[PDB]
């Protein structure tokens, strides 16, 4: 029951699944909702690449940290592979 | 409904349903003590179904939920509580009204059973949980927020 | 199955359709006119809310689904003071 | 009534017995584990009862339970309605 | 095998009914003779189960041990409620 | 694997304390003396009538060997 925040440019996808599951379908759940070729994806958690057959529970994050308010954000990238390029959220207008 | 539409108010600012939900209502020493119990489940249920102002506030700033959670006998007539709590939440009665002395009725539950009932009837909701923070930290809402949101913040 | 939400500041947020259906406005916008009857994307634009608050409700959308009525030890919501009074202009527009 | 496609794969005939006025009890622990076929069923019903009926501890009784059995491993002949 | 403890269950329950029976009697009677109290407990409980004398004797002692009631100082037969 | 199974339910009132272990009755109904249910530092809920009479006998909680005090 780990909660994710997949990021790729301005596009951001929220994701929740169990930890004991490979990141293969994690590359494919975005593939189904982006209508793009599947093999071009390359997930980048904390600016590093990880095995497609490896589970996301072993990818670095746990459920006790990735609660929905602050989910374990990850960066997505597509083959041109190519480095992760995400857009950070804009700062709110600060109080005077 | 005619009386409620006219909406009488007590000296202490209590509305009619507020007088229905409290426990310190004086009862006459004659046979009314036999039958006129307070808080009464049927009385509050019929008043709310009749069209009572469920979000009516008193001069002390509390709502009906604030008064009913403060009952001194939670496990003596718990079913009545289990009725009235499922009554008010069924029609208005914001569970986090946060009376004018910055007290949500959950903090004024003063009883584990009553707060369990309220938490089961509480709702993961809007800018009420997303307003307790903005009224705890004094952020200027004076015409910085919509007009109905003025009273929305004034509650929350 | 999934819905797309476009923020004012270019950011696009994609979350589960059921999770975004907890707010009445999204239910209203996805229904009737402007339904965008593709049953897979159902993108909706939001030119008023900034990116972070749209991310914040997307955090809150999954928060409500997980904790409707279960796990009585309910975790609270860390609303930032700098994001306060900004989400206070959003949920009424969303009818959460 | 739920928004999503809620299909349980199981039909119900529930006898929601009241409090201790009923004479049957279960004094031994006898923690019979919920079958995973009907685990989605009991979680849906527990969520249903705890929402429409607040403040109710649905203590399930399985020693006087009832229900049918399917024997698809053998080849599914007939039906059987032995205890849970 | 299970029906004999149900007989003991109401027998346990009838003692609890017996204990509550003496208390409401002595709330108004204050002090009462034991022989009159034997008829008095039976009189109200006759609508339900008929209590034998042996069950009453131990229920007086249990109520005495609980110190809801005790024997009167003037007469050991007479009982005093507190 | 299943089509029409269902069991028998049994619901209490989500009360953390089951019974008043003085009169051995429920907490919802009145006391044997009469209503008012007290609490203790040992987190045990008995009637005020059942406890005020208990402290005359002994100032000890009936379940655990602990000195009873009010709440
Ligand atoms: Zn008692
Ligand atoms: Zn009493
Ligand atoms: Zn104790």
């Amino acid at each position: 029951d780990v909660f994710l925040m997949i990021r790729r440019h301005k596009t951001t996808i929220f994701t929740d699944a169990k930890e004991s599951s490979t990141v293969f379908e994690l590359k494919r759940i975005v593939e189904g909702i982006l209508k793009r070729p599947p093999d071009e994806q390359r997930l980048y958690k904390d600016d590093q690449l990880l095995d497609d057959g490896k589970t996301l529970g072993e990818c670095g994050f746990t459920s006790q940290t990735a609660r929905p308010q602050a989910p374990a954000t990850v960066g997505l990238a597509f083959r041109a592979f190519e480095a992760l390029c995400i857009e950070p959220f804009s700062s709110p207008p600060e109080l005077p | 409904y005619n009386l409620i539409h006219l909406d009488p108010r007590t000296r202490e600012g209590f509305t009619l349903l507020h007088l229905a939900v409290n426990s310190n209502t004086p009862v006459d020493d004659f046979h009314t003590n036999d039958v006129c119990s307070f808080p009464n489940a049927l009385v509050t249920k019929l008043l709310l179904d009749c069209g009572a102002e469920v979000n009516a506030v008193d001069n002390e700033g509390n709502s009906a939920l604030h008064i009913i959670v403060q009952y001194n006998r939670p496990i003596s007539d718990f079913l009545t509580l289990h009725s009235i709590i499922i009554s008010l939440v069924e029609a208005g009665a914001h569970t986090d009204m946060t009376n004018k002395q910055n007290k949500t009725p959950l903090d004024k539950s003063t009883t584990g059973v009553s707060e369990i009932l309220l938490k089961t009837q509480m709702k993961m909701s809007l800018k009420c949980l997303a307003a307790r923070a903005v009224r705890a930290n004094d952020i200027n809402y004076q015409d910085q927020i919509p007009r109905t949101l003025e009273e929305f913040v004034g509650f929350h | 199955m999934y819905v797309k939400l476009i923020s004012s500041d270019g950011h696009e947020f994609i979350v589960k359709r059921e999770h975004a259906l907890t707010s009445g406005t999204i239910k209203a916008m996805l229904s009737g006119p402007g339904q965008f009857a593709e049953n897979e994307t159902n993108e909706v634009n939001f030119r008023e809310i900034p990116s972070h608050v749209l991310s914040k409700v997307c955090m809150y959308f999954t928060y409500k689904v997980r904790y409707t009525n279960s796990s009585t030890e309910i975790p609270e919501f860390p609303i930032a003071p700098e994001i306060a009074l900004e989400l206070l202009m959003a949920a009424n527009f969303l009818d959460c | 009534n739920q928004d999503t496609v809620i299909d349980l794969g199981i039909s119900f005939q529930i006898y929601v017995l009241q409090a201790g006025a009923w004479p049957l009890t279960q004094a031994p622990s006898s923690t019979f584990a919920i079958p995973q076929e009907l685990e989605k069923s009991v979680q849906m019903f527990e969520l249903f009862y705890s929402q429409h009926f607040s403040g109710r501890k649905l203590t399930w009784l399985h020693y006087l339970c009832t229900g049918e059995v399917k024997m698809n491993y053998l080849g599914k002949p007939y039906v059987a309605m032995v205890t849970t | 095998q299970e029906m004999e403890q149900t007989r003991s269950a109401v027998d346990e329950d009838r003692k609890m009914y017996l204990q509550a029976a003496i208390v409401r009697i002595m709330k108004a009677r204050k002090v009462l003779r034991h022989n009159a109290l034997i008829q008095e407990v039976i009189s109200q409980s006759r609508a339900r189960f008929n209590p034998s004398i042996s069950m009453i004797k131990k229920c007086i002692e249990v109520l005495i041990d609980k110190q809801y009631i005790e024997r009167s100082q003037a007469s050991a037969d007479e009982y005093s409620y507190v | 694997e299943v089509k029409k199974w269902n069991a028998v339910a049994l619901w209490a009132w989500d009360i953390v304390v089951d019974n008043c272990a003085i009169c051995r009755n429920h907490i919802m109904d009145l006391c044997i003396e009469c209503c008012t249910v007290a609490w203790g530092v040992c987190n045990h809920a008995f009637h005020f009538h059942c406890i005020s009479r208990w402290l005359k006998t002994r100032q000890v909680c009936p379940l655990d060997n602990r000195e009873w005090e009010f709440q």
